[PDB]
């Protein structure tokens, strides 16, 4: 059901991302819509590790830079119009209500959670967050992530030759 | 005393010299802190003045104004 | 980024104005604006008398009283 | 005890002419002031210190400060 | 005047009370009305926040109602920079015709309710350069003023007199009484 | 099906966002923004993909590094032209 | 699925809400009144009794005064800020550690990672609506230490889960049991107060948002409620950095009444430390949180990776 | 002080993993036991839905 | 984490009628062309720096970074001890390497 | 004196001890047990599920009179 809400949210965010012009607006409709796709993400999996990752990486780091941005470019605010407010709404309640109609057990995601998995299952009781991350620090999958900060400081080195200083 | 128990049987004879515990919240409640004096006179109009020299410079003489008011 | 660090500002003594160029928190220019506490002291010493005119040195820099009757 | 950059005469007095020091006592003790917030330390106790004092609060109007007998007020006319 | 009352007259006289308006309201409506508004009042004079608006000497007095002996801080009153966030300005100094459009729109710029101290002869008056070429002849030309404080710098008894009679006046606003009058 | 019921609504956002990072009704920032939106999509789909396999998710935080330096380079590189083309590079409807 | 669960962790999230609230409410009487006592002066008093009812004389002016605007057309964006700050300062106290179960956070430092990474997007758009120079320049400047110290406190409590060994907050009290870890970690203690004074404004680090090189940062068109509103979310930071300097270095003690006396002495050392320092400058801060902090962070850090590893051969 | 706090933690989770692993098999049983009578009425469940 | 939305839309909820009810509650008055004015000091009214822009930039090179310096706790007890210790110590001593090495230049 | 504090501060000593031990009463009166049960490990959330199949109370203990006499 709230897998539901949260394609409906969605929908709606991206609606109204295609809708509006003002780039800090688009940069809060992004910041927006990176919670929902978060919690998205975070009811196929079996523990919410890659939703914290993400919602660091994306919203609280990188898109920052975006509103930073966009707010510097735009001297003007926002004309906030309640007619794209009543649409949103509108199609809302029509959404949220349509899922209301529909069978929630079709139209679950087929991926499995920590408790949808077997009772008989000997890996889901070990730790929380254990056997997914482990490839990234054993033989011979470390070097992609000891090339991952290689990358990083490479990437701040372009950086700062780009922007001139 | 070095821990200062003994200032507390000054609250309580504070207490005891207001005219109770209901006259001493009122007292309180009106004159913003809690003090001990001498009374040295008392007007016409009905203020009260006291004076004790145990307290600092600017704060060793009072009026406690008229209770009509 | 011009800006006026203007008489409100508490960091002025209430009545400089400092209009000050700023290229990020760096101060590429500043001018200071004064006269926002100009009162017209010489044009009225010049018609009172000697001990008339000695009240407005006290009025003149006001955290060095005594100094300014001193001197006067 | 430090050397004089400049050397003082008689009828002054410097500040911040002292030479930094050198030997390895003086930067040990300067390296822990730094590392371990001595100074801030010192400056939280006097800060704290201060707690403990009477509070110089008159409390007006029930209590006034003192005046003088020259005093300058109201204009009046005897 | 009047002849403060004699002990003998005053020990007759009954108790005033915190309310100035009384309890012996008719309506239940019109008393729920006065109490409502001596809530108000109680909570705007029991916090007015001046703002740091120090033209000249008088504004030395001003930082000496913030040092210890005198504490402001035990009557609501602490100093805030924004004008947005402060209840009241104190015209503390001498005003000029350089300074009558800035003190004009940091005054404008403050939200209403807006009580503005006056604070020494330059400010209200004009002073003692009122026939000056550029002083404005007090602030009441400018400024609508609530509480005008009279010593060249005034003591600080004396501008702390005005802060009680500014929480005084506070404390007799009528508001919802007014509306219910209206 | 399988792909109506499941995934479809990633796909449909991916092109909608793709279709913004592209009008010409737009500008450079609204198509960096709209590129960052499907990112996202890109991320939910990924995940989808991901969690079929049962210890595989730790690939999510690889493709997040890759698209962040992305996004970081293409704000570095429409701010570079603040010095030479001006403040009013962002408007630019066309290039 | 037993629905008193959902019952009682509904009552004891709003009775966390209500009591973080009238704490914040005494955490400004004790604020004003012992930051008197830091100097000679007095602090509140003369309202109500003692100046107990101070906080709601406040409450009282500022939810009457006029709501003003920086412009007179659009002005929802104004809004928004207060809302999201107060919002954001009473759900990260969801990842207190309650012996008793409210929530059980198993990853608790990334949701407090996550509303402080957040605190740097309430005060943007704190900075950016108000419409004013000022305004932008204390936005740009609390941004700017607020993720300059993000990466720090990242790495410092990136350590500290190093000790106990995984990310949930209850297990900083089982690791605790025979001594605290202000004696493990006092410079950690130094630098977590260092971190804990800079992602919310106070004194020390107070360029962002201090009356002297601006007249306010980011609340200098707020007034009328949502200074209130910004001003509670600030001192609930203030409580929960308390709290949190209280679970991770001093033991976490939550049912103890030692604990929550603690938690009033650390909040009492954050107003100690209110009156005492100065401010430090642009520059100087950059230094601080670039290469000072992030070098102490990382060095110890590899210590703890040797520690942990040496530990786990004896185990 | 520090090892030693984690070599009682260390105990206890060990006590706590070794009191699992003895409730375990039983519960594997019964899962197995509930687990083909449900694979049954499934089974008969869909045979007699699809006719 | 169904319990974490419906708290966060309660806190939501409750500051948003409380905000609501704090302008109602405010004192309407006659509005103004000054009180709408900006804020300057006194007397009535930036570029895009670069400088806090790679403050930021540096801010999110070091956040990635730190994502991968978050994993490694829960992964002690369960990985290779030489091939731990061994990208541990790599990862960060290149990135204290690179810090000196960016200070000194 | 200095003792004014203390009314300041003690207030806050006993307000945010009240959203953990008003639950200690509370799951005493509705539960009865005052430790709602703990969600970390799986096993412990396979274990409360077992618990509340069992009984409609998950909290509601079934002891050895649930055992039949054979
Ligand atoms: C719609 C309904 C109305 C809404 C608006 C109400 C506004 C109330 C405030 C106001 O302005 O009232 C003025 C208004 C006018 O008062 P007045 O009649 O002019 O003055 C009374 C006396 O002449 C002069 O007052 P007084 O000298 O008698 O002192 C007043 C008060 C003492 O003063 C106070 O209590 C002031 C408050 C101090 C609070 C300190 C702790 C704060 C903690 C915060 C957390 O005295 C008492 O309460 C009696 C003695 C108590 C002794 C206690 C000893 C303990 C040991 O007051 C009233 O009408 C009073 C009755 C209504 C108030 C509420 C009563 C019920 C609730 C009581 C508290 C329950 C908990
Ligand atoms: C039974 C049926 C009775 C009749 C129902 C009739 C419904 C249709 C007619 C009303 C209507 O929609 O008018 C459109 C009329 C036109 O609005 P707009 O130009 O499309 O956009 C609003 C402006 O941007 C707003 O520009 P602004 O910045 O001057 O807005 C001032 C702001 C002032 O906001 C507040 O005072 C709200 C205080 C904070 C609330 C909590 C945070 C949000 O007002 C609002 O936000 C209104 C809500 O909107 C309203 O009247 C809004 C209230 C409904
Ligand atoms: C749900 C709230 C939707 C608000 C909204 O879309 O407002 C329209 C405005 C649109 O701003 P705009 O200035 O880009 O408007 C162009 C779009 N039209 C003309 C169709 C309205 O968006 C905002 O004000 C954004 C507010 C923050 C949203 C998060
Ligand atoms: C609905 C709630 C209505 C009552 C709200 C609380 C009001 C308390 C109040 O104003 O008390 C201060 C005022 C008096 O305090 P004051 O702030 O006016 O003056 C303090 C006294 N001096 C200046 C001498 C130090 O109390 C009253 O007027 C009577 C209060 C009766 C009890 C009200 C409830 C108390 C809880
Ligand atoms: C902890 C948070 C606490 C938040 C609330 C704190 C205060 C609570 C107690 C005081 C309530 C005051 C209510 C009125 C506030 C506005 C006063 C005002 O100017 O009203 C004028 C208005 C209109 O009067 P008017 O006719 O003078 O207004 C015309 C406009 N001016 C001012 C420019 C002339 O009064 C009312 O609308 C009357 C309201 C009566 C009911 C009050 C609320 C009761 C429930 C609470
Ligand atoms: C507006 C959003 C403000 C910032 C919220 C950040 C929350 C942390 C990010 C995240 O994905 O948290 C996962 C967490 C779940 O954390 P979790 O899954 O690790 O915790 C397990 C869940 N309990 C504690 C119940 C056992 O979800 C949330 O925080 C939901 C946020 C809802 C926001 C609603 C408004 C939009
Ligand atoms: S009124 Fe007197 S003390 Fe005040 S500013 Fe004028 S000259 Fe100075």
């Amino acid at each position: 059901m709230i897998q539901l809400m949260l394609y409906s949210l969605i929908i709606t965010t991206s609606i109204i991302f295609l809708n509006m012009i003002h780039p800090l607006a688009l940069g809060l409709t992004l910041l927006i819509q990176t919670i929902f796709v978060c919690l998205l993400t975070g009811l196929m999996t079996k523990s919410f590790w890659y939703s914290y990752i993400l919602f660091l990486i994306f919203l609280g780091g990188m898109l920052v830079l975006f509103i930073y941005v966009t707010s510097l470019a735009s001297n003007e605010m926002f004309n906030l119009s309640m007619k794209l407010t009543l649409f949103s709404s509108l199609i809302l309640i029509f959404m949220l209500i349509l899922s209301f109609i529909m069978d929630k057990t079709s139209s679950s995601l087929f991926l499995m959670n920590n408790d949808m998995q077997s009772i008989i299952n000997m890996n889901s009781y070990f730790m929380e967050n254990s056997l997914s991350l482990n490839k990234l620090y054993n033989f011979p999958t470390n070097f992609i992530t000891i090339l991952l900060m290689n990358y990083l400081l490479i990437t701040l080195i372009v950086i700062v030759k780009i922007t001139k200083l | 005393k070095f821990l200062g128990i003994n200032r507390l049987t000054k609250l309580f004879q504070m207490v005891r010299e207001a005219g109770g515990l209901k006259q001493a919240y009122l007292k309180l409640y009106r004159n913003d802190d809690l003090k001990i004096g001498t009374l040295v006179g008392i007007d016409k109009y009905g203020n009260k003045y006291f004076e004790n020299p145990y307290y600092f410079y600017g704060r060793n003489r009072w009026i406690e104004f008229a209770p009509h008011v | 980024l011009t800006l006026n660090f203007g008489p409100q500002h508490p960091a002025a003594h209430g009545v400089l104005r400092l209009v000050l160029e700023l290229d990020g928190e760096t101060v590429m220019r500043a001018d200071p604006h004064i006269g926002l506490l100009h009162r017209g002291t010489e044009k009225l010493i010049e018609y009172k008398t000697y001990t008339q005119a000695l009240p407005y040195f006290d009025r003149l820099d006001y955290v060095s009283m005594m100094c300014n009757e001193q001197c006067y | 005890e430090p050397k004089d950059i400049v050397e003082v005469p008689k009828g002054y007095v410097y500040v911040n002419n002292k030479e930094l020091s050198m030997e390895f006592a003086d930067i040990t003790d300067r390296a822990a002031s730094t590392m371990f917030f001595g100074e801030l330390l010192r400056g939280f106790a006097v800060t704290l210190a201060h707690i403990f004092k009477e509070p110089a609060t008159i409390n007006y109007p029930f209590e006034k400060g003192p005046l003088s007998p020259r005093f300058r007020g109201e204009h009046a006319l005897r | 005047q009047q002849t403060l009352p004699v002990a003998e007259v005053a020990q007759n006289l009954p108790k005033k009370g915190y309310s100035p308006f009384g309890t012996k309201q008719s309506s239940v409506a019109e008393w729920s009305l006065a109490r409502l508004d001596d809530l108000l009042n109680w909570g705007r004079k029991g916090s007015i926040w001046p703002l740091t608006f120090g033209l000249a000497c008088c504004a030395v007095e001003m930082m000496h109602i913030a040092a210890p002996r005198y504490d402001m801080d035990r009557y609501g009153v602490v100093f805030r920079a924004s004008p947005r966030q402060a209840d009241v300005i104190i015209v503390a100094g001498t005003l000029t015709n350089k300074m009558a459009p800035a003190l004009r729109k940091v005054y404008d710029q403050m939200p209403e309710p807006r009580w503005v101290i006056s604070m020494g002869s330059c400010a209200n008056g004009g002073g003692y350069y009122h026939y000056s070429y550029s002083v404005v002849r007090g602030c009441d030309r400018i400024i609508p003023v609530d509480i005008y404080v009279p010593g060249c710098p005034p003591t600080a008894e004396a501008l702390m007199y005005g802060v009680l009679q500014l929480q005084k006046k506070v404390k007799r606003m009528k508001t919802l009484q007014m509306w219910y009058r209206k | 099906m399988i792909m109506i019921l499941y995934w479809s609504l990633p796909m449909i956002l991916f092109i909608l966002g793709l279709f913004c990072f592209v009008s010409n009704r737009k500008h450079l920032l609204s198509m960096l923004l709209s590129l960052e939106f499907i990112v996202l999509m890109l991320f939910f789909m990924l995940f989808i993909y991901l969690n079929m396999l049962n210890y595989e998710s730790y690939f999510s935080m690889m493709f997040l590094t890759f698209s962040v330096c992305e996004g970081a380079l293409g704000l570095s590189i429409l701010v570079s032209m603040i010095r030479t083309h001006g403040n009013d590079y962002f408007q630019s409807f066309s290039i | 699925m037993f629905y008193m669960e959902f019952i009682l962790s509904l009552i004891g999230s709003l009775l966390l809400i209500i009591c973080v609230l009238v704490s914040v409410a005494f955490l400004t009487l004790l604020e004003r009144k012992v930051l008197g006592y830091i100097q000679i002066r007095k602090g509140p008093n003369k309202v109500g009794l003692m100046g107990i009812p101070q906080p709601f004389c406040d409450a009282i002016k500022l939810f009457t005064k006029e709501q003003t605007y920086p412009l007179l057309s659009n002005y929802l964006s104004y809004y928004i800020s207060p809302i999201f700050s107060l919002f954001l300062s009473l759900f990260v106290w969801m990842c207190m550690p309650f012996f008793v179960k409210l929530y059980s956070f198993n990853l608790g430092g990334l949701f407090f990672l996550c509303c402080t990474s957040l605190g740097v997007y309430t005060v943007m758009v704190a900075g950016w609506s108000s419409n004013s120079n000022y305004a932008l320049l204390g936005g740009l400047r609390a941004v700017a230490q607020t993720i300059s110290y993000e990466v720090s406190l990242a790495l410092i409590l990136l350590s500290f889960i190093f000790l106990i060994g995984s990310y949930n907050m209850i297990y900083f009290f089982f690791y605790q049991v025979y001594m605290w870890f202000l004696i493990i970690l006092f410079p950690m203690a130094l630098v977590w107060v260092s971190i804990s004074l800079a992602e919310t404004n106070r004194t020390p680090f107070d360029f962002a948002e201090g009356e002297s090189e601006l007249v306010s940062g980011f609340n200098v068109e707020y007034s009328s409620g949502g200074f209130a509103l910004i001003f509670m979310a600030e001192y609930a930071s203030i409580l929960f950095m308390s709290m949190l300097f209280c679970v991770i270095f001093l033991g976490c003690d939550v049912f103890n009444l030692l604990f929550y006396m603690k938690l009033t002495f650390i909040s009492f050392v954050f107003i100690w430390v209110r009156g005492t320092l100065p401010r430090f400058r642009y520059d100087k801060l950059m230094y601080l949180a670039w290469k000072c902090f992030l070098s102490f962070s990382l060095n110890y850090l590899l210590f703890f990776i040797g520690f942990k590893i040496l530990l786990f051969s004896l185990l | 002080i520090y090892y030693l706090t984690a070599k009682k933690v260390k105990r206890d989770e060990i006590e706590m993993r070794s009191a699992q692993n003895v409730i375990f098999p039983i519960l594997v049983a019964e899962r197995d036991r509930e687990f083909l009578r449900q694979l049954r009425r499934n089974r008969d469940e869909e045979a007699e839905l699809m006719k | 984490m169904f319990s974490i939305i419906f708290i966060a839309l309660l806190i939501l909820l409750i500051t948003t009628i409380v905000m609501f009810l704090a302008s109602i509650l405010s004192k309407k008055a006659l509005i103004d062309r000054e009180k709408s004015s900006p804020f300057e000091c006194g007397f009535d009214p930036l570029p895009f720096s670069l400088r806090f822009f790679l403050i930021t930039i540096i801010f999110l090179i070091f956040d990635v970074e730190i994502a991968l310096i978050l994993p490694m706790i829960i992964i002690m007890k369960y990985s290779n001890i030489m091939i731990w210790t061994i990208t541990s110590i790599i990862f960060i001593l290149i990135l204290l390497i690179g810090l000196y090495h960016e200070w000194n230049q | 004196m200095w003792f004014e504090i203390l009314p300041g501060a003690v207030i806050i000593t006993t307000l945010l001890s009240v959203p953990i031990y008003a639950m200690y009463g509370l799951d005493k009166l509705m539960i009865g047990n005052a430790f709602r049960r703990n969600m970390d490990e799986r096993f412990s959330r396979v274990m409360y599920q077992r618990d509340f199949r069992l009984t409609d109370n998950p909290y509601k203990m079934n002891g050895l009179e649930q055992i039949p006499d054979e």
